[PDB]
């Protein structure tokens, strides 16, 4: 359960 | 190394590096330029190279970057592809796994989730500004893709249109940041415009941006039919499909030591816009997913369990469920002496009619600034902000009010599947390429030739959320290839969550609680 | 613990048993149950005939070996003998000689004859309460124990 | 069905 990995997404 | 970087990377170049990852940049560079002068792609884009020597970088990448500048910001955003080697080996994770009372280790190649880490993702962020020379730029991820290791870079198609497609996604990104005005119903709610949908039932597959299959059962094409006056495509050929979902039909075995033992899903593999759409954005993503959420109308969606035409021994075939049933065999279903009346009874016998509905949400596709946040949705430092962008999402489409059927302060979006999707595709007789999610349970039943024991080893092995992930993997893997002679080509990973049965049913009231409602055509018994 | 039971001193028997336990664990057993409503064990009323019997070797072993599986095989599968002996070591409104006479003659026909007994016990049942706050009093205080089978 | 007791000691 890995999960808000990964950066910059620009939606919030 | 690092501390010495800082200054000696900076004066003088070097060469090397893989180099396939040199051939993928030339053929990329080769590709703008001919999209360029066609008129297809404007020169206002830039390609830079993310490479192994230079970033320690597991994998290496093209990547592909706009920039603006939005209200005083500068912003550069970008798509990378990232680029495995069939050739080159990459370091294991050393996986300790406590196997009942002995600890043993199984080493794996990281893949491409276990590569694209936050701190590669901060790593690209430096490289491209750097190599644009916006030191001080803000970097939006557009969702990066994989350009996989085992084929002909011959395919100019697929590479020029994987590079258009990310010059789009990064726009879209951009239009984001910048505020450009959503899409809503509100453009669509023509005085002279309804819509109209129609379930495709046919036995043919999808493919994706590299040409890799996609498996699905119906595909929910979504029109907009005008009245017959005066109409803007009398001065040329036009076409009226808005978007497309592309569903599966599952089946999940809950035996109760009643109900018909197995429980059928509906499995978005796919959401797509039209052709027509150049944009992909949130509000178009969850306008499209009321497609699936029709394509259970009255009991449309069962006419994927159908047997079909002359087929001699093969996979999705429904006699299958005899295996499972009281029959312990299988149904003589393709033949000229089984009936609609027995067919129908397997069903009211073996499937629940009320299915539940999911979706495969894949960090590296087309959608996947979409998919990521859907993925986040589900848990993390940012849970509620990704539900709040996807809320917010469905108010844009409908004007506000989605919190009048679905509480989102109450209630999660997606509920997390547990076990993981394993991805990838195998050769059929002729060579052709397939997606591995053709054994499913009526697949493996009639794989394993009724054999309960095998079936249920596989059917667990994806089941029992307790076992070790690599060990689940390592087992389907050994099951694919005994099921299928060895005609595995292994590729990818995604994250399946299953919608909350509230947000999808609230999705599809909000909406027609204003506006057109789509029309249910072509109902066909 | 046999007195804790029943009869003139259980309330005393019991009271050493709950103190016994809050010396483990520094007070607090209290706080799972109350020992006045339920008493720490419970009389099973069939009681226990000891002794031990030969085997083909001649060593010694326990004559409780003929539980509910192993009088099922002495018997062969016959219920009815089978269920008289079981009768035997159940219905305790019969009492015990009668059932001690039984239990002895059964021993000869399905056991033999090289049979020994012993001195005799009791058996009780731990109050469910009792076992709940001995455990969870002693985890509950960080002695934490860790299962050495950690998967079957 | 009845208890005996017996001359215990120490805890009482």
């Amino acid at each position: 359960p890995q999960f808000g990995v990964g950066q910059g997404s620009g939606f919030y | 190394a690092g501390n010495l970087n800082s200054i000696f990377q900076r004066s003088g170049r070097t060469d090397g590096g893989d180099a396939r990852a040199s051939e993928a940049l030339a053929v990329f560079n080769k590709l703008k330029e001919e999209a360029i002068a066609q008129q297809d792609l404007h020169d206002d884009f830039l390609v830079f190279r993310f490479d192994r020597d230079q970033n320690r970088v597991g994998y290496s990448a093209l990547l592909v970057v706009k920039r603006a500048a939005i209200n005083g910001q500068q912003v550069i955003v970008t798509r990378p592809l990232v680029m495995p080697n069939d050739q080159i080996t990459l370091p294991t994770k050393k996986l300790t796994i406590q196997n009942g009372m002995h600890q043993e280790t199984i080493e794996a190649e990281a893949d491409v989730q276990d590569v694209f880490t936050t701190q590669y993702w901060n790593r690209i962020c430096d490289s491209i500004r750097q190599q644009t020379g916006k030191h001080d730029a803000m970097v939006i991820n557009a969702g990066p893709t994989v350009i996989p290791a085992d084929f002909d870079l011959k395919d100019e198609l697929v590479l020029k249109q994987l590079l258009i497609k990310s010059v789009n996604l990064c726009d879209d990104m951009l239009a984001k940041r910048s505020g450009e005005q959503p899409f809503s119903v509100a453009m669509l709610k023509g005085t002279d415009e309804t819509l109209a949908a129609r379930l495709n039932f046919t036995g043919k597959p999808m493919h994706d941006s590299l040409g890799y299959p996609i498996r699905s059962d119906i595909l929910v094409s979504l029109n907009r039919v005008k009245k017959p006056g005066q109409q803007e495509n009398e001065f040329y050929e036009a076409e009226d499909k808005l978007n497309q979902v592309s569903c599966f039909v599952n089946l999940e075995y809950t035996p109760q030591p009643q109900l018909p033992p197995l429980t059928p899903a509906i499995v978005i593999t796919d959401v797509r816009q039209a052709e027509w759409l150049k944009a992909n954005t949130m509000e178009l993503y969850l306008f499209a997913l009321s497609n699936a959420f029709r394509v259970t109308a009255n009991q449309s969606w069962a006419r994927s369990l159908l047997p079909q035409l002359g087929k001699v021994k093969d996979m999705r075939d429904i006699g299958a469920i005899g295996y499972l049933s009281r029959l312990a065999a299988r149904v003589e279903t393709k033949t000229e002496t089984f009936t609609d009346q027995n067919f129908a009874e397997l069903l009211y016998n073996m499937v629940r009619p009320s299915p539940v509905f999911m979706s495969d949400l894949n960090r590296f596709g087309d959608n996947a600034a979409i998919e990521n946040v859907f993925i986040d949705a589900l848990g993390g430092v940012n849970q509620q902000r990704a539900v709040a962008a996807i809320i917010a999402g469905v108010n844009n489409l409908i004007g506000g009010g989605f919190e009048k059927f679905f509480d989102h302060n109450t209630m999660p979006i997606i509920q997390p599947y547990g076990t993981d999707i394993q991805l990838g595709y195998y050769l059929d007789g002729e060579g052709e390429k397939q997606d591995r999610r053709d054994l499913d349970v009526l697949g493996a039943l009639n794989a394993s030739d009724g054999n309960i024991q095998e079936w249920m080893s596989w059917y667990g092995t994806q089941c029992n959320v307790a076992v070790h992930p690599e060990l689940r993997a390592r087992q389907s893997k050994n099951f694919d290839r005994q099921y299928l002679g060895n005609s595995v080509t292994y590729t990818t990973r995604a994250h399946r969550g299953i919608w909350n049965p509230k947000f999808i049913e609230a999705l599809d009231k909000a909406i027609a609680s204003v506006g057109l409602t789509v029309a249910m055509d072509n109902v066909a018994q």
